[PDB]
């Protein structure tokens, strides 16, 4: 979690079209976060590891990432636009036990 | 019973047809009114103050007009035009006079919360605060559609004489006042 | 009348008698459990 | 019926491991045996949709299976859940069935597929707002609004209305405030859930009092947000603006937010004048903001009392003298012709008609 | 979720429903015994009113067992879970 | 469209998490990269004592 995943974010740091070139798309940096849970109005609230195991849930932490693309003009910026969900492994560094 | 406030008619809606082909370029060159801006709409528009009224006129021989406060005075305003067209040089006659819409409306002059109408009548009525400030409801007898805001006035549309309207205004006053 | 719910953590009795969804009244908690029964059961001291 | 003696008392029932009928008065057996698949098979199992085993999702033309993939597209990136789609897809295929609507461009196609997604959210109590649906696609909104009411008007379907307390949950969350961001001063972090209950509460007070009736609700929300942000802590936040908290919040107030504002200000003064000690001390617009608490823990009585001085627009409550005059009766038409004049204004004298031609060209 | 249905003549629920508390789900600290029925759960048949079919969560094993505790939640999409504890 | 788009628009989330979490569960680990395909790599923990 703490290093391997920047190194593969960086092995792919740059993606551009073959088509319509000087487009283009870079990623910058990318965490791991703390878990908690979707509940039904967009809105996140932290969990607890029995919570989950009590309804039958997934104990995960969202994968955010900042970018950079260019769209007419290349200064367009994101700072924190999640990507995914990434399980989250008990008493390691990012659980809640710890 | 009624509140002592009558709904007031605002438009009237009428066509007639003319009976014979038309030349709107001729119109246009010869009227002291008229419109022909084909790049846009080939058409040309009238309007007279006795009766306030708009017209509409194509070279298919139908007018449209509409304005008035009363089916009479639309009726008025349509031999009007149709009197003008007949001294244009065109054989122009008054024939198939048909009323299309009307517009009034009223008030009730108490205030109105449109979120309990909306609760208890959404299977008619369609309430959405984000684009149209208003309520809309759409009436089946008769086929009349209605405005209602908060204000307590009320626009009503879609009938054929006044009589549907004031019938429709004490239809729905009940429901306004509870 | 309405039956009663015991909230999971902060143990207020909470009555739903409908679809809502489960929430607690008090606190942001989801998770509910009944109340013990009231008739009585026999055992055998052996 | 038994057909040994004609009761219909018949009872499902099954002995050790023996599944049978038996009529419940004479002891017979109509019936007994059963032939169930085992886990042997059970591993195998497979899934064809029926529409693909009826032959259907063939007939697709490209632009509707293109549509349906938008559908799905849209749906996923927000993270929502899968019966949400699933809803969205199939209304979006009912609604296909008519004519009007397949006969179609693409901007309204596009619209379509948005409201899809925003009226089957609807149908789950969720809260949305059109406008980020409206960000997520390639259209504007005026299209947009203009489609969705043909659609509603075309179906008929139920929508329910936008729950505005569900509305402030959602958006509560939205700022920025409740973490020690370096970019923010730590004097601005409180916590969330007093925060959450003063807003409520806040815009309880301006739902009852008609403000939120016919308006944006959002602007709303943002000032009662403004109120209990201040009201926590005035000693240094009664300093600040609306671009001040905005900035730091990193949120585009709409521009109906500043009046909303004042109206609630009105709103305000309006409820502090019942109060002894408010209409003792001689508050202000700026001063009252300390005793919102103190106005708030006994609202309902002191507002019921504010309503027997009711709200109505400021702008019809001037005092209009005169509602609605009756206009004079017009209605009379002539015999025939009221005048032959008028028409001797409407035809031009050849003076002039023959040069009509050479300026236009 | 239907709740017990009553004997038409001993004013009191059916045997298969002896258990069940008001709203169709199982007491805790009660005495369930082989083929009793723990939730009266009952499904529509759209796979003019719809119809409804049973499925109840009959209790299936060979000696009796006690009701500890019953856990009522819900997820995101409305689909409400119960789960019970069962002694032996 | 002539008008420039914006690949945020397409930014799907569920081929990740839902990758992870049954790659997970059933226990299996397929990858095109190296043609390997391995099996029962997750085991449920167990609770005898
Ligand atoms: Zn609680
Ligand atoms: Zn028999």
């Amino acid at each position: 979690i703490n290093v391997e995943i920047k190194k593969i974010m960086k092995a792919n740091e740059k993606v551009t079209s073959d088509a319509d070139p000087m487009w283009y798309l870079k990623y910058l940096n990318i965490y791991v976060g703390l878990p908690d849970v979707e509940e039904s109005f967009n809105v996140t609230r932290p969990v607890s590891p029995h919570e989950c195991r009590l309804r039958d849930m997934t104990y995960s932490a969202p994968i955010t990432v900042d970018i950079e693309y260019t769209r007419g003009s290349q200064r367009i910026i994101r700072n924190a636009l999640p990507i995914g969900r990434m399980p989250i492994m008990l008493r390691s560094s990012n659980c809640v036990l710890t | 019973g009624p509140s002592g406030i009558v709904p007031q008619l605002q438009n009237i809606v009428s066509t007639v047809n003319l009976g014979c082909k038309l030349d709107l370029k001729t119109i246009a060159l010869r009227a002291r009114n008229a419109e022909y801006n084909p790049k846009r709409f080939a058409a040309v528009i009238m309007r007279i103050r006795e009766p306030r009224t708009t017209a509409l006129i194509f070279s298919s021989g139908k007018m449209v007009c509409t304005g008035a406060k009363s089916e009479e005075q639309s009726r008025l305003a349509a031999r009007k035009y149709a009197r003008v067209v007949q001294k244009l040089g065109f054989p122009a006659k008054f024939l198939d006079f048909k009323i299309q819409n009307m517009v009034g409306s009223c008030d009730v002059k108490f205030p109105i919360r449109l979120e309990g109408l909306v609760l208890t009548h959404q299977q008619f009525s369609s309430y959405e605060p984000e684009l149209f400030p208003g309520l809309i409801y759409r009436m089946i007898k008769p086929r009349i559609v209605l405005l209602i805001f908060v204000s307590g006035k009320v626009v009503l549309t879609g009938a054929k004489v006044r009589a549907e309207i004031y019938e429709a205004f004490e239809n729905i006053y009940p429901i306004l006042k509870g | 009348q309405p039956m009663i719910y015991i909230c999971g953590e902060c143990h207020t009795e909470n009555e739903i008698k409908s679809r809502d969804p489960i929430r607690c009244r008090e606190c942001g908690y989801r998770i509910m459990y009944k109340k013990r029964t009231k008739r009585l059961v026999v055992f055998d001291a052996r | 019926r038994c057909p040994d003696c004609g009761s219909t008392e018949l009872v499902e029932d099954s002995h050790y491991s023996q599944s049978q009928l038996v009529c419940s008065d004479c002891g017979c057996v109509v019936t007994e045996g059963v032939l169930t698949t085992t886990f042997s098979d059970e591993g195998n199992l497979r899934e064809v949709t029926y529409s693909r085993s009826t032959g259907e999702n063939e007939q697709v033309s490209r632009s509707q299976q293109r549509g349906l993939r938008r559908v799905r597209d849209l749906c996923r990136v927000l993270q929502l859940p899968p019966t949400f789609e699933d809803t969205a897809v199939a209304y979006y295929q009912q609604a296909y069935r008519h004519s009007g609507i397949r006969a179609a461009r693409l901007q309204k196609k596009e619209v379509l597929v948005g409201c899809c997604v925003l009226i089957t959210c609807r149908q789950h109590n969720w809260p949305l707002t059109m406008g980020a649906i409206c960000t997520l696609l390639y259209a504007d909104l005026d299209v947009f609004s203009s489609t969705y009411m043909q659609i509603v008007k075309l179906l008929g379907l139920d929508v329910p209305s936008l729950c505005l307390a569900e509305l402030v949950k959602t958006y509560c969350s939205s700022f920025k405030l409740f973490q020690a961001s370096p970019s923010v001063p730590a004097k601005y972090v409180e916590d969330k859930e007093k925060m959450l209950s003063r807003t409520m509460q806040l815009v309880e007070l301006a739902n009852e009092t008609w403000l939120v009736t016919g308006r944006h609700p959002l602007p709303v929300i943002t000032a009662a947000t403004f109120l209990a942000w201040q009201s926590l802590q005035p000693a240094d936040r009664l300093s600040c603006s609306l671009a001040r908290f905005c900035k730091l919040a990193n949120v585009d107030l709409p521009y109906p937010a500043s009046s909303r504002l004042q109206e609630l200000l009105a709103v305000l003064l309006r409820m502090a004048e019942q109060l002894a000690w408010l209409r003792v001390l001689r508050l202000d617009k700026r001063s009252v903001v300390k005793h919102i608490g103190d106005l708030l823990q006994h609202r309902q009585s002191l507002v019921r009392s504010a309503f027997r001085d009711l709200l109505l627009p400021p702008c019809m409550l001037k005092s209009p003298k005169r509602i609605c005059p009756v206009p004079p009766v017009s209605t009379v038409t002539g015999d025939e012709n009221i005048s032959d004049s008028e028409i001797e204004q409407y035809l031009r004298t050849p003076q002039e008609v023959r040069d009509f031609q050479r300026a236009q060209a | 979720v239907m709740g017990p249905m009553l004997d038409a003549a001993t004013r009191k629920p059916i045997w298969r429903h002896e258990i069940l508390d008001a709203d169709g789900i199982c007491s805790p600290g009660e005495k369930v015994e082989n083929k009793q029925v723990l939730v009266n759960k009952s499904m529509p048949t759209v796979t003019q009113q719809p119809q409804y079919k049973d499925v109840p969560i009959t209790y299936k094993g060979a000696t009796d067992s006690y009701i500890e505790k019953v856990m009522i939640s819900s997820n995101a999409e409305d689909a409400f879970l119960i789960k019970m504890l069962l002694r032996q | 469209r002539a008008a420039q788009f914006d690949v945020v628009k397409h930014m799907r989330q569920d081929q990740i998490t839902n990758g992870m979490v049954n790659a997970i569960s059933t226990g299996n680990w397929s990858l095109k990269r190296f043609k390997m395909d391995r099996q029962g790599v997750t085991q449920v923990l167990s609770r005898l004592s």
